[PDB]
């Protein structure tokens, strides 16, 4: 069963990524606020004001006040790009995770078992089922035979249980 | 019965893991052993694979002019048949007979795979 | 108050989607802003399917796909057997392509040769895609099917040649063997023989779509 | 803001999503299905 | 303002998954891929060896396409190799000529140059220098 | 009939075409090794 994950709408980023994310606002911030001000001609953008432009400009929100000086302007505008690439970023990479998550296609056949090569699988070393693959005529199952020889570590299982408890510990790895 | 000769070379003749369980024709398997069942199976014989002592393709050597591995043991009468890939050719073409192909090959460019 | 330095603020701003603080009042200055918004509209949105696209197919290309490229590029090193009779195909060619691959071949430091086929396997497993090496097909495909399974051929055949059955000069073997050959080639027998021993043999007979690291977006942070 | 951001994206991403592949389902997946709904008919050969 | 919204991320989303999916088309690479498929269709001439390879095969591929082929209505198969030739051209890649991998090549490089041949062999033959039984010259031309 | 026959019936004493080595001609006559390898090919339309 798929249980989402209360905070999975992070997902689309590395956890390094958000993380220098909000580094880069502050630093933003604060240079924004530091070219603003030790400038003595002058002296709105503040520390506080400076944070509240950032962070308005990253979630593209827009601003009551922008920068009037030619540094105040470069800071403004390399934060603006970082931010159209990010977003985009982030709508791409989700957009791919759902699209994928769309296309995976069960295993509901056998040759689908065999074509493959993720999912390993075994049957007991003595029975009928056994027979049926060492003397069959038909391709998928003269190819899972071939397979099943060619097992390590060894596919089957010495009991019904055995085989039983593999699959339940391989974590979708053993049919 | 007679003696077919080969070589070892994967997939052609591979001993089988079970060797010593086995004693024969029975000890070896891959694609020419099969081969040269069907070929005795449509021309009638019987034979037993030996394997080429030397385990080479044959060869002719300028200084002493004397031919070595399978085409030597074919033509010095060692052997009356080979089941092997040997490649068709113009000096080993004019000391033996060659069948037609039994398979097409050429030379081909090798790379990783792409990652 | 449009100037020059204002008026690269507005443009700046308008593709970047941010704000503007002054927009213009004129109806010259309102068709500029509104082509120029337009085309900002068409050229992001285009960005951000493209990189979808990337993200969600992954197309990964061979660069080398025949001879003549091995030829033509020279960043990737090539190499035969010295042992065998591939390296005399090359020897002595007089094709212009394999003339030109066996005088590049020639001149190559250090050695393009190896001594075995498994020394040349290895070579070209080791090296990250800079080396090919130059074999029969029959074995290149084998080796493709076997494990690590992280090789691959390329292209097509550069010459060609021939797999016989062969017999002693006198024999009496000859001409069933011949015909014995022709009748399994004409019934399927020895390209199911091959798909059996090559394919069906084979150890190695689009998901799980990765978040982005900071290595692809840390020119942006640059 | 950022709630706008993410939910505005996932509405984009999740429609792509749709859009790229399709996927139709079958309404009817057992007999019981049959039995609980009413919108669907089924019969069979008038003697049999 | 929410009429915009709808409509621009439309656009983008439809955006996405024409160049997504323009990404996923693989080609014809093999033979396997066109039995599979059914929406190319595929012949040969209605007399000759390729025709005989195909209805004698044992192998599962092309049992397929045999079967395919000869239950086809418009018959698939061609009067001459100009006629297949022809129909690949005007088919408007929706027909696929089976035919010797020789005159595929020479075709190949005829104009009008739309065609081209896909994949590997599907089969291996050779052509041969012939003399009649137990002459003299056997020897020397096949050397030569 | 044709090359095949012209040269079983003494007609001829060599065809250099391209002749398909088969089971068939090569008990009438002999073939020489094949000077051109070759096979079934799939031909498509050229996607423009
Ligand atoms: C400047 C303003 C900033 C404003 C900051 C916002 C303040 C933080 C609030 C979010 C905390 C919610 C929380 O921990 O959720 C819990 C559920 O718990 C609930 O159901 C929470 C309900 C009450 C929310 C208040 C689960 O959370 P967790 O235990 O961390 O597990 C999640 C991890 N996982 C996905 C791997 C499973
Ligand atoms: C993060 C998100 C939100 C938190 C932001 C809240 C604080 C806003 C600034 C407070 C401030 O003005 O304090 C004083 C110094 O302030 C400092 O020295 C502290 C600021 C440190 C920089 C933040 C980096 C780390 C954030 C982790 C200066 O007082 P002032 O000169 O009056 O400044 C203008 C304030 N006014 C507009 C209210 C008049
Ligand atoms: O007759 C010949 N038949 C050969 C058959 C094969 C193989 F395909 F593996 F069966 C090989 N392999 C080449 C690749 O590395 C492993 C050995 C070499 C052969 N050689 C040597 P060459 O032709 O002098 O190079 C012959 O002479
Ligand atoms: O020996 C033979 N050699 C052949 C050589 C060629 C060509 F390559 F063009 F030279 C072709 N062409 C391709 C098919 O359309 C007719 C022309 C046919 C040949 N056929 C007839 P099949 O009976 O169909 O094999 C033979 O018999
Ligand atoms: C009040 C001030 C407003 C004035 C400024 C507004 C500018 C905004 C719109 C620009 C796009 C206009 C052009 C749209 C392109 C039309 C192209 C077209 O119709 O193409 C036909 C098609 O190619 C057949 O095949
Ligand atoms: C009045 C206006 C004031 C102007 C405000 C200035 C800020 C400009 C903003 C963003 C563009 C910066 C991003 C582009 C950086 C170029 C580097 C780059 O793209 O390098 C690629 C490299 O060449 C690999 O081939
Ligand atoms: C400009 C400020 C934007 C707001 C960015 C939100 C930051 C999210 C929290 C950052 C800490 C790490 C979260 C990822 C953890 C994980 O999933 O492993």
């Amino acid at each position: 069963k798929s249980k989402p994950g209360v905070f999975s709408f992070l997902d689309p980023l590395a956890y390094e990524i958000w993380m220098c994310i909000v580094f880069a606002y502050i630093g933003v911030s604060v240079v924004l606020f530091l070219v603003s001000r030790f400038s003595p001609y002058e002296w709105e953008f503040g520390i506080f004001n400076s944070l509240w432009f950032s962070l308005g400009a990253f979630m593209q929100q827009g601003c009551d006040i922008s920068p009037r000086s030619l540094s105040g302007r470069i800071v403004g505008g390399v934060w603006w790009f970082f931010t159209l690439i990010i977003i985009s970023s982030y709508t791409a990479n989700l957009a791919a995770f759902l699209t994928v998550e769309r296309m995976v296609s069960p295993i509901e056949s056998a040759e689908d078992l065999a074509k493959q090569t993720e999912i390993a699988y075994g049957t007991l070393e003595a029975g009928s089922t056994k027979e049926f693959f060492r003397r069959s005529k038909i391709a998928v199952f003269e190819k899972m035979w071939t397979y099943m020889k060619s097992a390590e570590p060894s596919v089957f299982v010495r009991t019904t249980e055995e085989g039983m408890i593999r699959v339940r510990k391989s974590k979708g790895k053993y049919a | 019965t007679y003696i077919v000769t080969t070589i070892l070379e994967d997939p052609y003749v591979m001993l089988k893991k079970n060797a010593n369980q086995f004693e024969g024709n029975d000890r070896y398997e891959g694609y020419c052993v099969e081969l040269a069942a069907e070929i005795a199976k449509h021309v009638g014989y019987s034979y037993r694979l030996e394997i080429v002592s030397d385990g080479k393709y044959g060869a002719r050597d300028p200084d002493t002019k004397a031919w070595n591995g399978m085409v030597g043991e074919l033509v010095y009468g060692r052997a009356d048949v080979a089941v092997a890939p040997l490649t068709i050719t113009l000096v080993r073409e004019e000391v033996i007979d060659f069948s037609k192909p039994f398979m097409s090959l050429g030379i081909s460019i090798m790379i990783k795979k792409p990652q | 108050e449009f100037g020059i330095f204002n008026s690269l603020w507005f443009s700046l701003g308008a593709f970047m989607q941010q704000g503007c603080d002054i927009s213009p009042r004129s109806l010259s200055g309102r068709i500029v802003g509104g082509v120029w918004w337009f085309f900002t509209l068409i050229i992001i949105s285009s960005y951000t399917a493209n990189l979808a696209a990337f993200l969600t197919v992954e197309r990964m290309v061979s660069p080398i796909e025949s001879a003549e490229d091995l030829a033509k590029q020279t960043e990737i090193a090539y190499g035969t057997l010295e042992a065998g009779s591939t390296k005399e195909f090359f020897r002595r060619s007089k094709i212009a392509v394999f003339e030109k691959m066996w005088t590049y071949m020639k001149s190559a430091e250090p050695s393009v040769f190896v001594r075995t086929t498994e020394e040349g396997m290895i070579r070209v497993r080791k090296s990250k895609g800079k080396y090919a090496y130059l074999l029969e097909s029959t074995m290149n495909e084998y080796i493709e099917q076997r494990k690590p399974c992280d090789t691959m051929k390329v292209g097509g055949n550069l010459d060609s040649k021939g797999y016989g059955i062969a017999t002693p000069k006198g024999s009496a073997l000859r001409g069933p063997v011949n015909l014995a050959v022709l009748k399994l080639s004409e019934q399927g027998v020895l390209d199911k023989l091959k798909s059996k021993w090559w394919y069906d043999k084979g150890e190695c007979g689009k998901d799980k779509t990765s978040a982005l690291s900071l290595s692809n977006v840390a020119g942006v942070f640059y």
